[PDB]
This record gives C-alpha cells, structure tokens and sequence, in this order.
C-alpha cells in the first residue's frame, strides 16, 4: 500500500543523497511525504537535501513539522539550528544546538556549533 | 551519535 510505497520512496531519496543528488533525493522525500504524512524522519531527511541546495527557509518548515510529529528527533534541531546559522539568526540557532544537546548530550555537532556561535551571541 | 550528515 501507501504506507510501504512510502518507505520505498524514503529509501530511494536517501540512494539519492548519498549519491549527491539533491532535487531528486528532494522529489523523493516528497512523494514519501505524501503518501505518508505522519513520519518525522521524511521530513528531517528532506531538510537535510534543503540544506545541501541552500534552500535554508525550506529546511527550516521542513525541521520545524518533523518536531510536530516528534518533539525527541536530534536531527531536526540539529538542520534547523544550522539553517538559522546560515541566516545569520545566531540566537535562534543556538536554542536548537543546546536543545539537541538536552536529547543527545553527547552530540558532537551540537557542541562545535555552541563554541564557533559564542563569539556571534 | 547522530550525524547530521548521514539521512535515516
């Protein structure tokens, strides 16, 4: 059904990432998000090919839904910090670092980012 | 460890 042709889609949007193929990795994100709509990993993993093609506002919506459907996803605040970063939104960027460090307190990224953004905030 | 390089 939906439900699987979803995850087969997911995949192919990650074949496509991996293979540096941004819009179609984001085609396919797509079409896993419309046929399933209530994944918050569809929705990170989009952000994630958003910000590879500077589309920052796009990862930002893309972030900010995959936390609706789930507040605990690492990833998203992790891509909507870095998206905010790129925006220059230094304040805001580090809310989402030092949130990802609240459900990973081990998470590397998460801790550069807070170093290199203290001397911006 | 999430890398946020790697999608899932």
């Amino acid at each position: 059904g939906n439900m699987e042709a979803s995850e087969v889609m997911k995949e192919k949007g990650n074949a496509a990432y991996k293979g540096k193929q941004w819009n179609k990795a984001v085609n396919f994100y797509t079409e896993a998000i419309k046929l399933n709509g209530a994944n918050a990993t569809y929705y990170c993993n989009r952000a994630a090919a958003f910000l590879e093609l500077c589309c920052f506002q796009q990862a930002e919506q893309d972030c900010t839904k995959a936390m609706l459907i789930d507040k605990k996803n690492v990833k998203a605040y992790l891509r909507r910090g870095t998206a905010r970063e790129s925006l220059v939104r230094y304040k805001e960027a580090a809310a989402d670092f030092r949130h990802a460090l609240v459900l990973e307190p081990q998470n590397k990224t998460a801790k550069v980012a807070e170093k290199r953004l203290r001397k911006h905030i | 460890g999430s890398k946020m390089e790697e999608v899932d």
